[PDB]
C-alpha cells in the first residue's frame, strides 16, 4: 500500500534549474526520513541526498553540496528537490526512497526501505 | 566604572560592563522574605537564559532572526546613538514574543542535535 | 563504492553467493549492509537490511551473511524469474553516508 | 498544551515538552520555609544535572551503555508504547545505579579532556 | 572516600573527589536565615564560576598564565608533595588578583567569539 | 583627511625578516578592522593578514600562516606586520588598508575602504 | 582568483562593461563584490562596494551588478582621465576571506 | 633498574593479525604514559602508537589508524597492541617505551625515557 | 621527516657536530628535540631531551643546541666506544605526534 510517486521535469541545458517532487501515500509521511538515489541510464545506483523525517537536518553526496538542495513539506506529504547548474554528467533516473535514518527513538534503519519509480533528468 | 555608571552610556559601551551589574545581584521577617525572593528572582532569570541555550553566558548570540517590525532602525543607531534605558522602552511591547521565539527554536536545535549524534 | 562480480550465473534449481567487498572504514566497521534487486526497467527493491535480517513479504530463498570486509548475498532455489541486477550497499560514517557497489547481473 | 499536560501522552511526544514542566518549578513562617525548601530542591537537583557534564539542558545524551537488566524492552515499546509515569515505576529500583554510573563517567571525561588539552 | 576523607591527600590525588565535596553543599528562624543564607553562598560560588566561562565544570582550564611570584614551586611539589589545605595558605594574599584576571579573561574571550561568529 | 604612511624596510635575503609598520590619521584607528594587501612587481593584488580593531583576532592567507605576524597598538595609532623567511616569490609592494571587517554591532563592510601607498619588500 | 577579461575599451563619451566571474561558492554566494581603480604608479581606490553601492564622493558614471556568478561594473560616460587597472574582488567565507581577480586595463 | 620485556609474536601473512605485549619492571607502570615504535630492518625509527598513563587517551600514526589497537592493564603492568592486516610493508622490529607525555599535573615530556629491546614481527 | 647527514665520524680525542633540520611548523615551533643512540643490534637509548637538557647518567661530553629550524648534538672528547646509530626526532603538533629523521653512523 507505499507508495511514492515522482513528479519531475525534463529536458534543461548546462545552467539552469529543475525542480523534481514526490508524493507519498500508505503511510506516515512525518514518521520516515527520505531521501533522493541517482541512477544513470548506464551505471548503477549512487545516494544523493537525504533528508530527515523533520526537514531540519540534510546532508548532501560530494559533488552536489554547492548546487542541489532538499526540502519536505509534511502537511502535503511532499518531498521536493531543487537542482541547478545540471551538467551534463548529471543525467540520470533520480528514485525517492523511505529509509536511510532514524531520529534516535526509533529504530536503526540505515536502509532504503521503500522506493519510488523515478524521475528521468536529461541535459 | 563602578555598579549601573554605563547607565547612561550607549548601548555599545555599556556592554562592556555587563559583570559589574551581574556581580551585584547576590551582593526580622520582612527582610528574610525579601531576601528568599530576590533568591527566586536571580533563579527564574538563570532558568530563562538556561532555556534558551545560553548558560555561563553575559552575551549570547541566537538563531531568531529580528522581524524589523520589532524596531526598524539601523544598526548603527541602536547601537552608538542608544542607552539601554531608551531600548528597554522601544520594544517594552514585543519581548514576550522574543522569549517565545528563543525557546522554541532551543527546543529545536537540541531535538536536531539529539538526532544528528545517532548517526553511528 | 564497492567491489561485487559483473556477473553471477548458474541454472533454475541451484544456488549463487554474490560477493560485495569493501574497506575496514566502512563495510567492515558499519554492520549495516543492504541489499537490493532491481529488475530491468524497473526500480530497485530492498532484499536484505541490517547485516543478515530479511525483510517481511522476501521469499526465504534469499539470505546472507558478512566476514571481515567481504559481505555476501546468498540466493538458494534458483528461479527463472530472479533475472535481476542486484546491488550492494552500505553505511560509511557521518561524512559519507552511504556507498553502493556495481550491478551485478544474474 | 499546558502544565503536565503530556502526562498521558507517550513518552516519545511527552518530551515535546518539557519546557513547560521546567517553567512551572520556580513559578506566615511555614510558607517561607516551604519556598526555601523548594529552592534548595531546585538546585539540588540542577547540581546533579552539572555533575553529569548536563549544564544548560533539557534533553542530554550521555555515554553510560544501557545494561539490559535495567529494563529488557523495545526501543519502540519504550517509546510509543509508554508513559513518562509507568516508565517511571518500571525502573525506580535503579535509578541510583544509574546515577552513580553518570557521575563516574562524567569524571572521567572531565578528567581525560583536562589532559587532552596539555598537548601543546 | 567520604566527605573531606581526601583533605590529607595531595593535590594530585585530592582533586579525584571534587564531587563528593561537591554534593555535600546542599544536603527556628535562626535555622531558615541560616539555610537562606548557606542558599546565597552556593548561587555566589556559581555565579562566580560562571563568570569565568567555567559553568557545568567542577576542573575548568584557563587562558590565565601564572605570574611565578604567586608562587614558583616546581608543579610536582604542587601537585605530589602539597596538601590542598597548605596551598590554599600559601597564596591567600593572591586570590583577587587571579580571580579579576579570569573575569578579564573571559570578557575579551567572550567579545572575541561574537565578533568571530559575524563573519558570514 | 584619512592617510595611511608606510615605513617599511628594503631589500633582505631567503631566511630573513622584515617588519613593516603603518601610521594612521584622520579617523579613529580603534573604530576600525585592518588588513595587509600585497601586489607583486608584475601581477595584481592579493589579500595577505586581516586583524580586527581589537588586535585579538588574525586571520592569514594560507601562503603565509606560519611566516608572518599582524599586530597593532591602538594607542599608537600603530599597524604592524613580522615577515619571516621572505622568500623570492615575495617580492611585492605592501600596502596597508582599512576596511575587510567590522565587529559585529557595526554594520557589515567585507571591503577595503582606505588604502595607503605601499612599502616595497624585495628579496 | 576570479577571471576578467585582460582589456576592456572604448573612445571616449561612450560606455563599457568589465565583467568579473567566479564560482557558486563565493562571489555566487556571498553578495560582498567591490570593485577597485588602481591608477598606474598609485595604490587602488575603492569604486563599488557591497554589490551595487558607491562610496560618496565617487562619481555617478561608476555602477555595476550583479547576477548568478557574474558580478559587472558598468562605467558611463568615458574620460581619458579614466584609464586606470581595475580590479574586482569577493568575500569567499571563513577560511579564504578575501579573493581578488586579475588587472583588466581600460 | 626499569626493564621493559617484549613478549610478541613471529611470522604472519597479510590479512592476518598478530598481538604484541610488553611486561613494566622498576617503576610505577601507571604513573607514566607508554608507547610503541617501530623500526624496519633496514630504515630508522618511526613513532606508531602511544597511550596514556590511564589507557583512556590513545593515538596513533596516520598508516595505522584503521589497524592498530593500544591497550594496557595498569594491575598486570601489561601494555599490548593488536594488529591487523599486517601487509609486507609492516615487517619491522616494534619496541614499548616510556615517555611521549604526561598527564597535565606532571612535568612536560614529549621523549621516550626508557626503552625495551624490541619484538621482530615479519610478514 | 627530519634531515640528518647519512655519516658524521673523525678521530678519537676529536669533537663532532650531527645537525638536524625540519620546518618551522614541527622542529621550529616547539622545544622538544630530542636525541637517541642506538647501537648495532640494540635498542636506542635516551642522550639529549627538551633541547638541550641531558639525562641523569649520560657523559657530560654529549650536549647540543637548537636556533631556527636546526638543532645540533655535539659530541666531545670522541671516544672509541661512542660508534652507533644517531637519531633526532620531535615533538610536531596534536596531529603528528613525532617526527624522526634517518640515521647518523659515527
Ligand atoms: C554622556 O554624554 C557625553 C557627551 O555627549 C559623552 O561624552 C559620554 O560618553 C556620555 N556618557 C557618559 C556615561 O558620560
Ligand atoms: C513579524 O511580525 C508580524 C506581526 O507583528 C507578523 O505578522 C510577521 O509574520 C512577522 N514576520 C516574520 C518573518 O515572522
Ligand atoms: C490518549 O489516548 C488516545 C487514544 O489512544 C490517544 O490518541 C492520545 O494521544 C493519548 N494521549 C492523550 C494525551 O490524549
Ligand atoms: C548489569 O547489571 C548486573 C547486576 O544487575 C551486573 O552484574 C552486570 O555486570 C551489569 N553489566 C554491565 C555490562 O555492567
Ligand atoms: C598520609 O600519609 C601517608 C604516609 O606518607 C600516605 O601514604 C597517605 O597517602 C597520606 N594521605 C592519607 C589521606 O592518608
Ligand atoms: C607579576 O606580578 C607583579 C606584581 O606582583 C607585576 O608587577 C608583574 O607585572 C606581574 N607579571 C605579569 C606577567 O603580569
Amino acid at each position: 500500500e507505499v507508495q511514492l510517486v515522482e513528479t519531475g521535469g525534463g529536458l534543461v541545458q548546462p545552467g539552469g534549474s529543475l525542480k523534481l517532487s514526490c508524493r507519498a501515500s500508505g503511510y506516515t509521511f512525518s514518521s520516515f526520513a527520505m531521501s533522493w538515489v541517482r541512477q544513470a541510464p548506464g551505471k548503477g545506483l549512487e545516494w544523493v541526498s537525504l533528508i530527515n523525517d523533520r526537514g531540519g537536518l540534510t546532508f548532501y553526496v560530494d559533488s552536489v553540496k554547492g548546487r542541489f538542495t532538499i526540502s519536505r513539506d509534511n502537511s502535503k506529504n511532499t518531498l521536493s528537490l531543487q537542482m541547478h547548474s545540471l551538467r551534463d554528467g548529471d543525467t540520470a533516473v533520480y528514485y525517492c526512497a523511505t529509509g536511510g535514518m532514524s531520529s534516535a527513538l526509533q529504530s536503526s534503519k540505515y536502509y532504503f526501505d521503500f522506493w519510488g519509480q523515478g524521475a528521468l533528468v536529461t541535459v | 566604572d563602578g555598579f549601573l555608571g554605563a547607565a547612561g552610556s550607549t548601548m555599545g559601551a555599556a556592554s562592556m560592563t555587563l559583570t559589574v551589574q551581574a556581580r551585584n545581584l547576590l551582593s526580622g521577617i520582612k527582610q528574610l522574605q525579601a531576601r528568599v525572593l530576590a533568591v527566586e528572582h536571580y533563579l527564574r532569570d538563570q532558568q530563562l537564559l538556561g532555556i534558551w541555550g545560553c548558560s555561563g553566558k553575559l552575551i549570547c548570540c541566537t538563531n531568531v532572526p529580528w522581524n524589523s517590525s520589532w524596531s526598524n532602525r539601523n544598526l548603527s543607531e541602536i547601537w552608538d546613538n542608544m542607552t539601554w534605558l531608551q531600548w528597554d522602552k522601544e520594544i517594552s511591547n514585543y519581548t514576550q514574543i522574543i522569549y517565545g521565539l528563543l525557546e522554541e527554536s532551543q527546543n529545536q536545535q537540541e531535538k536536531n542535535e539529539q538526532d544528528l549524534l545517532a548517526l553511528d | 563504492a564497492l567491489t561485487q562480480p559483473p556477473s553471477v550465473s548458474g541454472s533454475p534449481g541451484q544456488s549463487v553467493t554474490i560477493s560485495c567487498t569493501g574497506t575496514s572504514s566502512d563495510i567492515g566497521s558499519y554492520n549495516y549492509v543492504s541489499w537490493y534487486q532491481q529488475h530491468p526497467g524497473k526500480a530497485p527493491k530492498l532484499m536484505i537490511y541490517d547485516v543478515t535480517q530479511r525483510p517481511s513479504g522476501v521469499s526465504d530463498r534469499f539470505s546472507g551473511s558478512k566476514s571481515g570486509n567481504t559481505a555476501s548475498l546468498t540466493i538458494s532455489g534458483l528461479q527463472a524469474d530472479d533475472e535481476a541486477d542486484y546491488y550492494c550497499s552500505a553505511y560509511a560514517g557521518r561524512q559519507t553516508f552511504y556507498i553502493f557497489g556495481g550491478g551485478t547481473r544474474l
